[PDB]
């Protein structure tokens, strides 16, 4: 019984402690995805309308 | 010695219950981390939704 309950606690701890690090590491991961994906979108938009100034260009001649 | 057998029961019964106390903790850190690596992700995809949303 005894050497039981400590495996569990032992196991158990390891696991909540690790499921929370995990977490951490996502939070990570995800506030690595936002920058990255807020990057990308200033850059999609700056061209769009990049290219349509330069589609603006092409109407002029 | 009654008050010896109750001591060894005791402490091994203890160990028991405190190695099934670890045990819940750590299935309890392991969730927690698992629900914070989600967050992340999946904060930071609604992010850039929202943010490539605007920028569109």
């Amino acid at each position: 019984t005894i050497r039981n309950s400590e495996e569990l606690r032992g196991k158990a701890i390891e696991q909540l402690e690790k499921a929370r690090a995990r977490l951490k590491k996502v939070e990570m991961d995800a506030d690595q995805f936002r920058v990255n994906g807020y990057s990308e979108i200033e850059r999609e938009k700056m061209n769009l309308i990049n290219s349509t100034y330069k589609t603006l260009e092409q109407f002029e001649n | 010695l009654g008050d010896f057998m109750d001591k060894r029961d005791a402490s091994i019964k203890e160990q028991l219950s405190g190695v099934k106390d670890t045990s819940s903790e750590v299935k309890q850190l392991e969730e927690q981390a698992n629900a914070v690596m989600r967050a992340a992700r999946a904060e930071i995809s609604a992010a850039l939704n929202k943010m490539k949303k605007e920028t569109q």
